[PDB]
């Protein structure tokens, strides 16, 4: 690991060089030399409100919301410095940090990343209240490129089926969850009964993880077999019946 | 409450207190506890379908 550290009460044009001299050293480590590499990036609201510092400074005209005009192109060029290239070997993943200014989804800033990156994760606060140590939410978020980033060739033929299939549980048991909040348990069937299960359980083991806990990805898919197996195998209609006939006995 | 209203529904409660016994009438009782238990069970559907 190369760590950088910039104090809040530090100069901003610090600020502003910062993020891009981790670039370039990720750069250079990544192409120059054959290695992979992912870089993280935390509060780049600070570096938004320091390019608002150094925009004052030149005395620009601001834009929308007090911004400067050209933070979409500023903001293309901390980006977009990483992926495959041909004849080498490296790579570079990118995952910055945001923070919503009391979930203005319209924001500037989170609106804009959102225009230039490839799908998005979020963070629910219902679920920090529920003391669940990852807050990390699942209906909303996506992953534009999982559809590649895995298959035969990567860890495991069935991921896509399970995924899509526990997708599809987990929305319909929100739902179900919503239906007994009004309709009552008396009148619940037994099917309605393990989406229930099936949502509680989710709930208290798997999206858990614990701040010293490690899982392998092979992990993972067996946990998601542990709770695809509560149903019958009838009831997955999302996923083909070769993988039920594999996996699920 | 099948659901969040309130319902009104019915039971065949049966008190047990004693028929009039007829047998005067050339003693027909054979053909009267026929009749009790064929209308019985009329009674009992009735207060279902009510």
């Amino acid at each position: 690991v190369c760590l950088f550290l910039n104090l809040a009460n530090d100069p901003t044009i610090e600020r502003i060089i910062t993020p891009r001299l981790a670039l370039t050293t990720a750069e250079f480590l990544a192409y120059q030399c054959e290695k992979h590499v992912l870089v993280i990036l935390t509060d780049m609201s600070s570096y938004a409100e320091a390019l608002r510092e150094v925009s004052a400074a030149r005395e620009e005209v601001p834009g929308r919301r007090g911004f400067p005009g050209y933070m979409y192109t500023d903001l293309a060029t901390i980006y977009e410095r990483a992926g495959r290239v041909e004849g080498r070997n490296g790579s570079i993943t990118q995952i910055p940090i945001l923070t919503m200014p009391n979930d203005d989804i319209t924001h500037p800033i989170p609106d804009l990343t959102g225009y230039i990156t490839e799908g998005q994760i979020y963070v629910d606060r219902q679920l920090h209240n529920r003391q669940i140590y990852p807050p990390i939410n699942v209906l909303p978020s996506l992953s534009r490129l999982m559809k590649s980033a895995i298959g035969e060739g990567m860890t495991r033929k069935d991921h896509a089926d399970v995924s899509n299939q526990l997708y599809a549980c987990y929305a319909i048991g929100k739902d179900v969850q919503a239906m007994k909040a009004v309709v009552g348990e008396e009148a619940l069937t037994s099917d309605d009964l393990l989406y229930l299960e099936f949502l509680q359980k989710f709930e208290k083991n798997f999206i858990t993880q614990g701040p010293y806990e490690n899982r392998t990805v092979y992990e993972t898919l067996d946990i998601g077999w542990q709770l695809l197996r509560i149903f019958p195998k009838e009831m997955l209609k999302r996923i083909p019946q070769s993988t039920l006939s594999e996996f699920y006995p | 409450n099948v659901a969040g209203v309130t319902l009104p529904v019915f039971e065949h409660y049966h008190e047990g207190t004693d028929s009039y016994e007829l047998t005067g009438l050339a003693r027909g009782g054979e053909q009267l506890a026929k009749l009790k238990r064929n209308y019985a069970k009329a009674v009992e559907l009735l207060v279902e379908l009510a």
